[PDB]
RNA sequence: AGGACCGAACCGACUAAUGUUGAAAAAUUAGCGGAUGACUUGUGGCUGGGGGUGAAAGGCCAAUCAAACCGGGAGAUAGCU
RNA sequence: GCUCGCCGGAAGACCAAGGGUUCCUGUCCAACGUUAAUCGGGGCAGGGUGAGUCGACCCCUAAGGCGAGGCCGAAAGGCG
RNA sequence: ACACAGGUGGUCAGGUAGAGAAUACCAAGGCGCUUGAGAGAACUCGGGUGAAGGAACUAGGCAAAAUGGUGCCGUAACUUCGGGAGAAGGCACGCUGAUAUGUAGGUGAGGUCCCUCGCGGAUGGAGCUGAAAUCAGUCGAAGAUACCAGCUGGCUGCAACU
RNA sequence: AAUUCCUUGUCGGGUAAGUUCCGACCUGCACGAAUGGCGUAAUGAUGGCCAGGCUGUCUCCACCCGAGACUCAGUGAAAU
RNA sequence: GCUCAACGGAUAAAAGGUACUCCGGGGAUAACAGGCUGAUACCGCCCAAGAGUUCAUAUCGACGGCGGUGUUUGGCACCUCGAUGUCGGCUCAUCACAUCCUGGGGCUGAAGUAGGUCCCAAGGGUAUGGCUGUUCGCCAUUUAAAGUGGUACGCGAGCUGGGUUUAGAACGUCGUGAGACAGUUCGGUCCCUAUCUGCCGUGGGCGCUGGAGAACUGAGGGGGGCUGCUCCUAGUACGAGAGGACCGGAGUGGACGCAUCACUGGUGUUCGGGUUGUCAUGCCAAUGGCACUGCCCGGUAGCUAAAUGCGGAAGAGAUAAGUGCUGAAAGCAUCUAAGCACGAAACUUGCCCCGAGAUGAGUUCUCCCUGACCCUUUAAGGGUCCUGAAGGAACGUUGAAGACGACGACGUUGAUAGGCCGGGUGUGUAAGCGCAGCGAUGCGUUGAGCUAACCGGUACUAAUGAACCGUGAGGCUUAACCU
């Protein structure tokens, strides 16, 4: 859901 | 903060307080001694004790008035009939509070709230 | 208490019949203004044949309050419904020629002199 | 949340430090019965102070 | 009359809050939508894995789905840790 | 037992399915019960289910299944 | 997986107020949900009230507050002529008395005729039930008094709609 | 413009002030006619914007009522 | 007979997409943050053409040169891929100074007012809104001012989740297509009960050399430090005039903080009243339960702000930039080398709070203990009996004290709490009876009845006589004295 991922 | 006032709250709401209240002034009032806990054996001294001295003059206003804050009228019967002439001399003080140990099962600390004739 | 967004009534009759607060005058950080406060305002109501058109933004000082001043004998008086009477952007003086409804003795200073030497009551 | 590492026997015993149940001083003694009973509290046959005041 | 209107049972799940080692592996509370129909529900059948079924999202097929599970090839293979 | 409170198109009363003895009586309180327990849907011993008419079984059928022969298919099997 | 705030088809369904299987309080009946006792800090949860202001909050009026019933009056653009529309916006609502020793309505006995005779048909109104309205009076700060119960309007993109 | 880069295009309206909104103009980077174009009443738990009412959203929090948190007794986890 | 040209030639023969993805690894290798560096960026200086009527150096400064900072854009790949959660907002901050305001000065192409520029200075302060996801920016309106940076572009085990950056869907464009797009658009789960450090509070133990109860000195530590406007001097000094002070003195505000409820208010589910529905007390009347406190209307005490008091200082010391006095070196000159004086919101005090665990454990006052013996490793030794003192703790009633401890008052030789009495307050004319009325209801009794937390009293009730801990004159050495 890309929010705390470091994408 | 709680500063200059009086009440228990005892982990009820307004209206279990009030008709507890109301359940135990008429089971002190019936048996003349009655076992509870410390905490509502002095609230009970400060509600059950006006009751005595409404007894204090008799009449039809007085009895609906007791009536009103007991809805037993047996209890107000006994009131207005033994506890009234009984009680007439002494000013405030009907009551008498005696610590008894501890509860089994929670370790609530008991007593016993008493009138004062026996 | 008149804040910022506050509408307020018009106590005199320089055409319009509603202004809204923008801007509590006189320093920084203020959060309200008393009567003897000026305060900058907008117009949002006006007369058709009034001396001020809708969208002007100009000078005004409170009246009356609903909060109400409160007198040095410890007394309070309060109106019902806020007003001001509206000023000169630069001239802060007043732009009507009559002023409807009571005012304060606390308003009593130079250009508010010229203002409340026309009210009915004070 | 949880600990970096386990604490030690050493400072669990110093947190129990403080966890001492107080007895109680002296139990006192009725003037009629004799008996041992809790301050301010009646005995286990009902008399306090010289005064039988239960059934 | 009406895939009509308002609104309970019933079916659903729009918003917020709480819960997030839950009371609950999908809820509760307060509002919310449909509510005579392209409705909902019971009981029983039928379709099956490169197959089914899909008012179509690669959704669902027993808390598992860009190929279910079980068992066997099988100690697959691993220049990788 | 007496008061107080709560539900009451249910938090009441009958069943189907699903459970399977949890029903009732006596006795016990190790474990179970999110505490204590003298209590229990717990342990233990006994008791309890009575039908021509209620239901199943039974007669008949739907969707569907199986299907003598038959037709088809390397075999298994498929369809009828 | 639990003595788990979940799920699970049919039958019955009383009183008062209510259009009602809603809702409020009750009946028959059944329960107080297998840890309690105190205290009455911060903080958290679920609510109640709030001076002056009234969206200044914020990504955004999110969440709350508000609105809410019946009868009557009135209601625009636009339109596929059905709608829009409950548009919008108003007014009156309690209790008592009188009309009216309860009316209009609904039911309709006893009696009296007819008969082809009974579970028949006509008059007749007892008795019961019973709105809604007007007038007059009265009480309250407030009469749809609680629970219950639409926020409304203007412009615009997309998809006709269920 | 659900399409526009440059860009918050420029002008107008709405605002005290408007990168959003509405109306226009065409310079259409890179619309366009059944992978439909342009409208459109009604509908929508649809997207954007403005207004009235309403309010603890806010200025700026205050107090109260209950359930935890706190203390006492009983039982008694977990991640690490 | 091989552009087997990817030329030591995998096959005779081979392109893509994955944001639906999966697995094994990697900080061997990128994005974020840190490190190193400093081209770029920002700040500063050097020379000086030229402008400024003349006049480089009031203010600018070309052509070029030298540094600083880490501070933008970068470079490198040192840490991290068996996880170091992003932009913006909110809440809370903290430091630097390269100072935005306030304060102190020098020069001015400084008449005044107001500026420009440079030096010193970091104590305090340093907007609200519209638009935008925005930081930024534009704009509106204020202000004394609307500083610039660091702190993982501070801050998600503190909150949010609008933006980017998962899965849906669409537009433009690219592609034959699956699909792709720092191009747009609508929608989209933010876990954690704190062990340790830290910080805010609040206790127990022991120590401080006999024990105890008090009151203090204060080493040291913290808080605080903002500023506008009006009036007077004075429309004076200055200036043709328009304008218009320095210095000094009061008043009155804004923001901020501390305190407290006398006022004005809020709250006041524990007080009084109204009222709707229903159930019950046999019924009427009167009450009670439930309906969010059923809905409301007032409101006591407490708490509290929007209410009301107070504060920021003056002074002192030592100074920064700066200005001097005397004065040589260097017959002069010179604020400086000797010597002397001034000089800021910064520093140290002055104001307020904590504070002797200040182990360097301080001082002062008061009070309390004045008994016998035995043993042994005759030691600052052990033990036995007798005495338990001042005081403390425990218990109880409690408190405008409190999470619990603690703190404070009291414990009958007594007002600590409840009751009671009297008052006050609040609400608004109780019930019953009688009259008027057909009635709802009105009137009289009646400003009645009821009243929480308030006030002044009163032993009526509960605070029991005791038991428990704590001891029995307190080491050595040296000095100074007293008998
Ligand atoms: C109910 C409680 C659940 O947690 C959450 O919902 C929170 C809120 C997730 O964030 C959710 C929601 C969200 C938006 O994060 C808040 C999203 O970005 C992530 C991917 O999932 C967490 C924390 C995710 O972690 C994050 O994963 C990222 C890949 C890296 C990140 N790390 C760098 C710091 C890390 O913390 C992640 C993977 O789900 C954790 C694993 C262990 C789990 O699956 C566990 C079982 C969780 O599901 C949970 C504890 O049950």
């Amino acid at each position: 859901m890309t929010h705390s991922m470091r994408l | 903060m709680r500063h200059r006032k009086s009440g228990r709250q005892l982990n009820r709401n307004s209206s279990h307080r009030q008709a507890m209240f109301r359940n135990m002034a008429g089971s002190l009032v019936r048996h003349e001694i009655i076992k509870t806990t410390l905490p509502k054996a002095k609230e009970l001294r400060r509600v059950v004790e006006p009751l005595i001295t409404l007894a204090k003059t008799d009449s039809v206003a007085n009895r609906r008035l007791a009536f009103a804050r007991t809805r037993d009228n047996e209890i107000v019967a006994k009131l207005f009939n033994e506890l009234g002439p009984r009680f007439a001399s002494r000013a405030g003080g009907y009551t008498r509070i005696l610590k008894c140990g501890f509860r089994a099962g929670d370790n609530a600390p008991m007593a016993y709230i008493e009138l004062v004739d026996r | 208490m008149i804040q910022e967004q506050t509408m307020l009534n018009v106590a005199d009759n320089s055409g319009a019949r509603r202004v809204m607060c923008i801007k509590v005058l006189g320093g920084s950080h203020r959060r309200y203004a008393g009567v003897g406060d000026i305060i900058k305002i907008t117009i949002k109501e006006a007369i058709p044949r009034g001396k001020v058109k809708k969208g002007d933004v100009l000078k005004a000082v409170v009246v009356r309050t609903k909060k109400g001043v409160r007198r040095p004998d410890g007394s309070v008086i309060r109106f019902d419904g806020n007003a001001c009477v509206l000023l000169n952007n630069n001239s802060e003086q007043p732009i009507g020629t009559r002023i409807f409804g009571p005012v304060t003795r606390e308003l009593r200073s130079e250009k508010f002199m010229k203002i409340i030497s026309l009210a009915p009551e004070v | 949340a949880v600990q970096q590492n386990k604490p030690t026997r050493s400072k669990r015993g110093m947190r129990r430090s403080h966890d001492a149940l107080t007895a109680v001083t002296s139990l006192s003694v009725d003037k009629t019965s004799g008996e041992k009973h809790l301050r301010h509290h009646i005995t286990a046959d009902g008399y306090y102070r010289g005064r039988k005041v239960i059934a």
